[PDB]
């Protein structure tokens, strides 16, 4: 134990994440993105609708 | 049962290049269905014939 | 009332196409009408009101105990070091020897007396409660349940349409954390463990971490 | 159609027979797959698995 | 270096979700095309 | 190898795989029929 | 009359005659083979489980084809029961359940002079018959003496000692013959004829494939000596390794 | 009697103030009991009736349901299991569930699969009662008829008005037995019919008293 390290890479942990922390800046992130398009989503269209696509 | 079996699969390819050839001219002619409707009929279900028919003598070789 | 899918007569009901016809008194005007009161305790119009008042208490009381039961116990897995991470042992943690530090953290509250803590939760919670029934500075003369202006700083609420349309959503995000707070306790009881322990478990074998075999625990014996 | 295939290849495992299992010890050999690994945490963790 | 990879995943999945929701939010019709 | 009552058979089994390659060259043909209307 | 709801959705009765019934129906081929011009004019659609198949030109006017109905719906009926008069006690002599003699073909070889056949009644239990064989047959003789001149007289006994007591003591005349639904039909299943119109199409069909089932049992027990709950099971035991094709190649 | 103003009460002769007036005797059952006043609206005095009979109906086959397996017990039947609340755990045995002693019956293995089909089965008739089925749709809610009554015993409405009478009381007994099972079944430990035994064994010894310092608090 000449030096201290990851010891992580042969070890095919889910998503590369070995700390907790990690699954917290994976989803946090990703549900604030969120919030603010689906807030947004107001000025997107409103397709509710039979079929409103971009169709052919 | 081997040469049974044997002018029963010879039968069967010359059945074939029929339906392979024949049916399509069938088809494509202008009322050749409507005209040889039968025709097929009989084709086809010779070649159904001796499919089962080579099928279980199989067992018995 | 617009032609909003959740108020009126064309409304979705609690059995689906086998309900028929609703009661006489559930027309059809207010969040969460799906017209299931079977058992009619709610036919006369002032009893009726009395448990929408019992009910949406109940679901702004449950989703926060849905929440507050798991959130400290799911960040004590992942190594905040908690006195207990589990709800319903997590009363206990100001008979320990260090008190209650908030977060696992002896630099935070630090309670230590019970009395402390009981004596100044019924001197707000009757102030709080007494100003939901009247009165009150943050509002004089408002609704029981929708006050709004101050209890609504984001001004989520002004069109009449979205203010009906959230209505909807909050009484059934209601419901399912009153059906699912009643199943902490149940599921308290009968397993012994914490809330997610049990999910941890039925995501391990979900043949046999099942209910079933819980089923022989209460035998009379 | 293409779910109903996929469970040829279970039974055809499971009651007929069985598979080539290449790990049996002693050279692989044709081996019934009596207990099939259905953990999600189990199969799900090669998916997010680095390549 | 954990301090590192906690700041990599946080720039790639800003990014990531920029892409993600940024084709979600009508894309389709953000072109000079009349109809 | 062949089963025994179908050894005899070898030689026309010897060109089946190639036939699919010919559906691609028949409709060159049949588009030359039609001369490319 | 009978306000009635359907078993899914919100709405009962019946589902489509029009599939069944009248010019377009389904046919024994499909359009492309079989258009409506091929149609044999004896046969229309207005009887139940018509599908026009007639190549060999037996039937030739409606009056000929309704007689050979009686010949239809009554070997319908009588397979129905015989599929599982066959299969069921051939489970239970499997199971565990002590019928000896279970098995359909050698059933009667089992009770020839010791007699003592052995009767399951699900679920009162097992009970030993202590009949000999010409006590069986002097009653089937008796009964089926009486029960097929019934419906050659077209009247029959008044007493309903026949398992009803819906209190007509008298005979019956204007009942349709091959649907005789005054003292059958206990359950009602009698109001809307459009529910019954449906109902004949699921009973001729449900006999058809009955008759064909008969068939399979006989000859492939013929063939394996098996009976057919044996057969079921051992061609899903393994498929290829038991088949038709395999049975016959087995000395070799 | 059973209906009007003279007919069978809750207090017999001693009876004629206390009976409300919305009980009048147009209903079967109807004693003039309601103490508490829960019945005082005429729309949920309607809506508690539904819940009364089918209470009733599922406590009479609960009473001869819980009894049927062991009194074929004292006929020699082997079962596996023969009381009725140690039940429900034979799936979990090694032979399964068979329905009598005879494993070429059902012979049930899987309970997640019986409980499947149950809320298949059960969730789709229970919905028939309530808005219509297969058997009619625009009926009485709770005597719906004649799917359900083949025999024609829903004839000469006295007599009708007079089976209704028959079958609450019966009902009301049977609801009043199956809360009895429960409890002789938590406090004792055994069978209802075994317990009956051990009361016509001793009757003197044998009764709750015997088990009436069971509950205290032992601390
Ligand atoms: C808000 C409702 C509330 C509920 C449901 C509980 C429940 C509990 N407290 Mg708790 N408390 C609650 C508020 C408060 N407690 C405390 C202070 C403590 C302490 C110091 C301790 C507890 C403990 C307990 C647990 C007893 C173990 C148990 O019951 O076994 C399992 C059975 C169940 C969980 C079922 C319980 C459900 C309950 C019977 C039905 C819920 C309805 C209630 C009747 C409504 C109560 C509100 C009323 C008073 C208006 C239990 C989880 C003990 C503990 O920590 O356990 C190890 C303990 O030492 N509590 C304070 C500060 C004064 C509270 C403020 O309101
Ligand atoms: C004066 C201080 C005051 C305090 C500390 C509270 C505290 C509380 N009130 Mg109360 N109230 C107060 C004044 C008043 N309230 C009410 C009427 C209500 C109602 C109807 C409700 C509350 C609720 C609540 C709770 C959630 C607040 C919230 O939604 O935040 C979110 C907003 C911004 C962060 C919280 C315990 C809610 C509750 O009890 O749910 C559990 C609730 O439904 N209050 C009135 C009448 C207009 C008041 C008048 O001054
Ligand atoms: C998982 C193990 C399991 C097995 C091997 C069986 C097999 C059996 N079940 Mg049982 N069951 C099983 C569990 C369960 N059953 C049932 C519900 C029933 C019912 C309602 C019936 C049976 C019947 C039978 C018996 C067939 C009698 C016969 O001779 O054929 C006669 C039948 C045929 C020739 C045609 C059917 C062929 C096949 C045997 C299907 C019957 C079995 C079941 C419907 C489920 C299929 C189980 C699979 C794994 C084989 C046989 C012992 C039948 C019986 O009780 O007869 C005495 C019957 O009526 N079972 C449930 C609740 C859903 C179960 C869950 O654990
Ligand atoms: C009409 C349908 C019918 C069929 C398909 C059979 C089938 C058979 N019976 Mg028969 N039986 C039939 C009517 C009846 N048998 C019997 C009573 C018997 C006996 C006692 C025996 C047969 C036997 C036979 C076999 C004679 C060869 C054959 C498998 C023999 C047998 O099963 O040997 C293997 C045999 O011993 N049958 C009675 C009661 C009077 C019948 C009613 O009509
Ligand atoms: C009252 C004496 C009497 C008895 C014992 C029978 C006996 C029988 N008849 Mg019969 N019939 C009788 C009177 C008459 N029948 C018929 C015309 C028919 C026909 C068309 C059919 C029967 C059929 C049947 C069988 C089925 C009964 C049933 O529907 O169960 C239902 C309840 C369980 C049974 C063997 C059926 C059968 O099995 O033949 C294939 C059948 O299709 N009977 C007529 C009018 C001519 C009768 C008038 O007296
Ligand atoms: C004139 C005499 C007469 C008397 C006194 C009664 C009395 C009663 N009748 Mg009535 N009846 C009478 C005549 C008649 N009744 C009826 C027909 C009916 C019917 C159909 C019914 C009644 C019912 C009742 C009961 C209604 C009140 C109740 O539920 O108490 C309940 C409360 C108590 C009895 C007190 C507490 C119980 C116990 C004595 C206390 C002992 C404590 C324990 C030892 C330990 C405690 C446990 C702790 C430790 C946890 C009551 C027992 C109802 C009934 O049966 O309810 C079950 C009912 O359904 N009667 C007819 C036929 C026309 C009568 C003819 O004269
Ligand atoms: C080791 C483990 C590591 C784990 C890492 C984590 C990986 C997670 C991978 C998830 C991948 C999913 C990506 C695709 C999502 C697609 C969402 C979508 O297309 O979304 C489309 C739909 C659109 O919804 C509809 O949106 C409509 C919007 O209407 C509005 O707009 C309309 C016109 O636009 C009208 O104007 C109308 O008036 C107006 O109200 C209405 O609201 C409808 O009711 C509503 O159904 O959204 C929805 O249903 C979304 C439903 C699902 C939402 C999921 C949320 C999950 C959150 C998890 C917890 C996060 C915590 C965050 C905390 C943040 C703070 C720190
Ligand atoms: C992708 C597959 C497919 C699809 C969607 C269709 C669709 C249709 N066909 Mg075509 N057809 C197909 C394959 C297909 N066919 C094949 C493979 C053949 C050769 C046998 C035919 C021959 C054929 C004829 C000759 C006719 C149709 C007709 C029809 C029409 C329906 C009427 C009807 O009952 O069909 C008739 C076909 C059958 C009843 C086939 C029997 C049902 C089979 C056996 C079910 C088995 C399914 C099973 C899961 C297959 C296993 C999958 C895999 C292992 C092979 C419809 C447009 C008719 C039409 O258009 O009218 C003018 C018509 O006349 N089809
Ligand atoms: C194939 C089959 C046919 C049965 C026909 C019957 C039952 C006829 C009844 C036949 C019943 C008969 C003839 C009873 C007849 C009684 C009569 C006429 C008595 C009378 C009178 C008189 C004299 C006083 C005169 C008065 O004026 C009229 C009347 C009426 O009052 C049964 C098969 C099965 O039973 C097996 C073999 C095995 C089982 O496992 C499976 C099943 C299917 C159940
Ligand atoms: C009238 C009045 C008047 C005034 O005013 C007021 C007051 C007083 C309040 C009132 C009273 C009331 C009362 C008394 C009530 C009661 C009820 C009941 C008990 C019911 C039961 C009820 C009961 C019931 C249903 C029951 C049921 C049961 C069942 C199904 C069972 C089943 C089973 C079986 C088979 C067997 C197996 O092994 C199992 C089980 C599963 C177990």
């Amino acid at each position: 134990l000449v030096d201290e390290r990851m010891n992580g890479d042969g070890t095919g942990r889910p998503f590369g994440v070995n700390d907790p922390v990690l699954g917290w800046v994976l989803l946090g992130v990703f549900g604030t993105m969120w919030a603010i398009w689906f807030i947004g989503q107001k000025d997107l269209g409103d397709f509710e609708d039979a079929d409103d696509g971009l169709k052919l | 049962m081997t040469s049974i079996l044997q002018v029963a699969l010879l039968a069967l390819i010359f059945v074939s290049f029929a339906l392979v050839v024949g049916v399509p001219v069938v088809f494509a002619t202008p009322n050749g269905w409507t005209d040889n409707k039968g025709a097929v009929f009989s084709g086809l279900s010779l070649w159904l014939l001796l499919v089962f028919v080579v099928g279980i003598l199989n067992s018995f070789v | 009332t617009p032609d909003s899918f959740w108020y009126g007569p064309e409304r979705p009901l609690f059995l689906g196409a086998f309900t028929g016809e609703p009661p006489s008194y559930l027309t059809g005007e207010f969040p969460g009408d799906y017209g299931w009161d079977t058992a009619g305790l709610s036919a006369d119009p002032e009893t009726f009101k009395r448990y929408r008042e019992l009910e949406l208490i109940h679901a702004r009381w449950a989703m926060l105990g849905a929440l507050g039961c798991i959130f400290p116990e799911l960040l004590g897995s992942y190594g905040v070091p908690f006195g207990e991470a589990v709800w319903f042992k997590a009363g206990a943690q100001i008979f320990q020897e260090g008190g209650l530090d908030y977060l696992g953290n002896p630099n935070l509250v630090h309670a230590q007396s019970i009395l402390a803590i009981l004596g100044t939760q019924v001197l707000l919670m009757g102030a709080i409660e007494g100003y939901r029934v009247n009165g009150g500075p943050l509002g004089e003369g408002l609704d029981k349940l929708y006050p709004g202006g101050s209890f609504d700083p984001l001004g989520l609420a002004d069109d009449p349409d979205t203010f009906a349309e959230l209505k909807v959503k909050e009484i059934k995000n209601g419901r399912l954390a009153m059906f699912s707070m009643f199943g902490f306790f149940v599921q308290a009881i009968v397993t012994g463990k914490g809330p997610l322990q049990n999910l941890s478990d039925h995501l391990a074998n979900p043949g046999t971490n099942n209910a079933f075999a819980y089923a022989t625990k209460f035998t009379p014996q | 159609m293409l779910g109903l295939g996929a469970w040829l290849l279970v039974w055809k495992a499971m009651y007929f027979g069985g598979v080539y299992d290449t790990w049996a010890p002693g050279g692989g050999d044709v081996r019934v797959i009596t207990n099939p690994t259905t953990n999600a945490a189990v199969i799900f963790g090669y998916l997010v698995k680095s390549p | 270096m954990l301090t590192l990879k906690i700041f990599v995943y946080t720039v790639v999945t800003f990014f990531v979700c920029l892409f993600i929701f940024g084709f979600l939010s009508n894309d389709p019709a953000r072109n000079p095309g009349k109809n | 190898k062949l089963p025994e009552a179908y050894a005899p058979f070898a030689p026309i089994v010897d060109v089946l795989p190639v036939i699919p390659v010919f559906f691609i060259l028949l409709a060159f043909v049949w588009q030359a029929a039609v001369s490319f209307r | 009359g009978k306000a009635t709801r359907g078993w899914l959705g919100g709405q009962g009765g019946a589902a489509d005659l029009d599939k069944w019934y009248g010019p377009d129906r389904k046919l024994f081929l499909p359009s492309g083979l079989y258009d409506r011009s091929e149609i044999p004019e004896y046969l229309n659609g207005e009887l139940a489980g018509d599908y026009g198949y007639d190549p060999l030109g037996l039937g030739k006017d409606p009056e000929t084809v309704a007689k050979y109905r009686e010949n239809e719906l009554l070997h319908a009926r009588w397979a129905m029961l015989a599929a599982a008069g066959i299969l069921i006690p051939e489970g239970l002599q499997a199971n565990g359940a002590n019928i000896k003699g279970g098995t359909w073909f050698e059933t009667g070889a089992e009770m020839l002079n010791g007699g003592t056949l052995n009767y399951f009644a699900v679920p009162w239990g097992i009970v030993s018959n202590p009949l000999p064989l010409f006590a069986v047959i002097a009653v089937e003789v008796g009964l089926m003496g009486a029960v097929e001149f019934y419906r050659r007289n077209g009247t029959g006994p008044a007493g309903y000692s026949p398992g009803i007591g819906k209190f007509d003591s008298s005979v019956f005349d204007g009942l349709d013959p091959l649907y005789p639904g005054g003292p059958f039909d206990p359950l009602g299943l009698a109001d809307d004829p459009e529910v019954l119109q449906e109902l004949k199409v699921k009973e001729i069909k449900n006999g058809r494939l009955a008759m064909v089932s008969v068939l399979g049992f006989a000859v492939q027990s013929y063939v394996t000596g098996e009976g057919p709950y044996a057969n079921w099971t051992k061609h899903v035991a393994d498929p290829f390794g038991y088949n038709l094709l395999t049975v016959l190649g087995a000395e070799e």
